């Protein structure tokens, strides 16, 4: 579902590769995907705990790639420290080897419940929304809204939005205009690393005449 | 202790510089394994902290240790793209032609990943260019599939065997035109790659680019 | 001086080719560059008028590369029509032939002028600029702001101006920071076609606290 | 009458598809020509109007046309990268290895401005790939020195000789050293490009590597 949408978006950045991310920071799923033919074993240890083993689907996808993922449980998904991962072959050979952290791979959903408005006075717009729905951390997302215009305009403004704010006031806009606007999510730093989160759903407003 | 070789296991992995001096200099094993017999040079060179590899290495860590899936210090610096650890392990005497329980060597693992730096620096040390994995699977068999044109480039001017086959009979030619990478395809071609040659299914390069659905790698075998 | 600044921008874009571009829609200096050695003749046609001659000039750049160029006179320099270009050796051996359309090479200078405002209220800023000096058709270009925040924020906002538009309002702004402003300018489709203009020089506002 | 010739060469260089139809429709000269001995064909090849190309093509216009420097329609179609009105005149039996005043064939300058679909089907229809222009230059030489990585491929691939040389005994390895293309460099070492070789100055593709400063590929030319 919308999971496959982010995990398409890792492969192309790092093929053959064991990828790591969080949605929500109240869980963690690592995947990687090959070739063709319970084979593998995922362990992993966190902060002086005892190495545990996690539950390794396996799901075909694209041209006869297999897809193996582990979804660590919600116990074992402190942010902020050392979490060590193995995946191993049956034969005891090796597969991945990483060290990451829970909080530097955060891919949020977009941004939900736009609200665009025009203003008194011709050539503003206030537009509202909400964060990803049930993410927490929502004083420590930060915001990027995208104003596109018709007419092969493509998109004429974009604009950051602070940690925390989900308000947005634009100007500068031309009148008797379709503009469509759409906001994307990200986790400030230092405390939280990652990317940006997809578009939200967009909406349009029909600016008057000036 | 071993209490101080765990605390050392987990301040390399964690990148904490000044813990490892301290818990060295209170008698340490710098040595010290983990149940998979990782040593902290092992997690040092994993996570890419230079700095504590130098350190470990200046107090004596094994550098050609190797955990039981048999990988070393080097395989991981080598799979992560960490060019300067690649380069300290190396003068301090790491084997570059080591091989884990995949018959793997540091130079198929950056070949596969990409680094082509790292694949000169390993070839410039004496890494065996030509060097086959449990699956028959040479450096150039990795760096053709994955499509990295200058580890292509670097290790054929190396004398990597155009026509190398893996365990299924597969060339380069194969996995490069298996995964739609034209240009090597063309580079493979002019060093001498043989077209006609057939996988253990009966296939060669152009069978393949037919079953992609490729046209233009089609054209080009024939 | 600031014309080298444009030609080397070009020359990236087209190496061993005759670029031909125009500053204030009054001129026309088409130039390229080679290797080292009156060799070369320039003629040109524009609009049902005999073939004349361009006079070309030669002065060195970079690494032992000679840089030719005919800066064609105010007088053969009417815009949207087509204007045939031919550079042939002395031997009668060819070397360019182009058909170029004046008003489709604008290279602009920087728009001028900036004053950036705080407005009334916290987080508002008020931008005003003037039009690339001595350059007509002003109702014609359009322009973009860039607002950059220091502390490696790098660019936080791009918001296009309108056709004629020398205003621009910002809002959206972080409290108690040093934000920095620039606008470049470009002739706007479809009478006219080329690049964005070098970006202006910059000023800077400390937004007040809050 | 002469002026609906000069009425034809405005309309085909000014894109005019209507007005180039309504003059040939009132008996205008298709193979009118300029000062320049330029055909509207010529014209219209340069401005990349394949419309009025099939239209002039249509009504006997002299595929092969040339003017006074030599170039003929071809020429302009090649060096502007005219994909589809580089393959309509080439059917109508467009000489592919016609040479202006400089030698140069439309391979030379599609090779030289990077057009590598061009550079296929011009030697896909017979084009000479070892062609010496009046600087002894061939394709080659033109690709290897603006850095096109895919046509040296392309050319070497179809029989260009990788050792040949210039008025000047400048081979294609001198011109990549020379603009620093380092990947072009590897493909003609490994197509087997004489390192050794040098100019009319005495000086490798080494010696020029140390004069323009570059330490990469003063490492690879030993
Ligand atoms: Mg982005
Ligand atoms: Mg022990
Ligand atoms: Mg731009
Ligand atoms: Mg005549």
């Amino acid at each position: 579902p919308k999971f496959e949408s982010k995990a398409a978006l890792l492969a192309a950045r790092g093929p053959e590769e064991l990828l790591c991310f969080t949605e929500r920071l109240e869980d963690l799923v690592c995947f990687w995907e090959e070739a063709a033919s319970g084979q593998y074993s995922f362990s992993y240890q966190l902060e002086d705990e005892p190495w545990k083993l996690c539950r390794l689907h396996q799901a075909p996808t694209a041209r006869g790639a297999v897809r193996f993922w582990c979804s660590l449980p919600t116990a074992d998904t402190s942010s902020f420290v050392p979490l060590e991962l193995r995946v191993t072959a049956a034969s005891g050979a090796p597969r991945y080897h990483r060290v990451i952290h829970i909080n530097e791979v955060v891919l949020l959903d977009a941004p939900v419940g736009l609200v665009a408005r025009l203003a008194d006075e011709s050539g503003h717009v206030v537009l509202r929304w909400l964060p990803p729905p049930e993410t927490p951390m929502t004083s420590h997302i930060r915001y990027e809204v995208d104003v596109s215009a018709g007419q092969g305009a493509g998109s004429v403004q974009r604009v950051e939005i602070l940690e925390g704010r989900t308000e947005c006031v634009l100007s500068n806009l031309r009148g008797r205009t379709r503009y469509t606007f759409a906001v994307r999510a990200r986790m400030a730093e230092p405390s939280f690393g990652g990317f940006w989160s997809a578009w939200s759903e967009p909406v349009s407003l029909l600016t008057p005449s000036d | 202790h071993s209490d101080l070789g765990k605390k050392l296991l987990k301040a390399a992995r964690a990148g904490q510089d000044d813990e490892v001096r301290i818990l060295m200099a209170n008698g340490a094993d710098v040595n010290a394994t983990d149940i998979w017999d990782a040593t902290p040079l092992h997690l040092a060179a994993l996570i890419g902290h230079l700095e504590i590899v130098e350190v470990l290495l200046k107090n004596g860590a094994d550098v050609n240790a190797s955990d039981i899936t048999g990988t070393t210090p080097l395989h991981l610096a080598a799979t992560m793209g960490h060019k300067e650890i690649v380069e300290v392990l190396l003068k301090y005497g790491a084997d570059v032609n080591a091989y884990d329980l995949n018959g793997a060597t540091p130079l198929h693992l950056a070949a596969r990943m990409g680094h082509a730096e790292i694949v000169a620096v390993l070839l410039e040390y004496g890494a065996d260019v030509n060097a086959q994995d449990a699956a028959g699977m040479t450096p150039l068999h990795l760096a053709a599939a994955n499509g990295h044109d200058e580890i292509v480039l670097i290790l054929l001017l190396k004398g990597a065997d155009v026509n190398a086959k893996d365990a299924a009979g597969m060339t380069p030619l194969h996995l490069a035109a298996a995964n739609g990478h034209k240009r090597i395809v063309l580079v493979l071609i002019l060093a001498g790659a043989d077209v006609n040659a057939q996988d253990k299914f009966g296939k060669t390069a152009f069978d393949i680019s037919i079953d992609n659905g490729n046209e233009d790698l089609a054209k080009i075998l024939q």
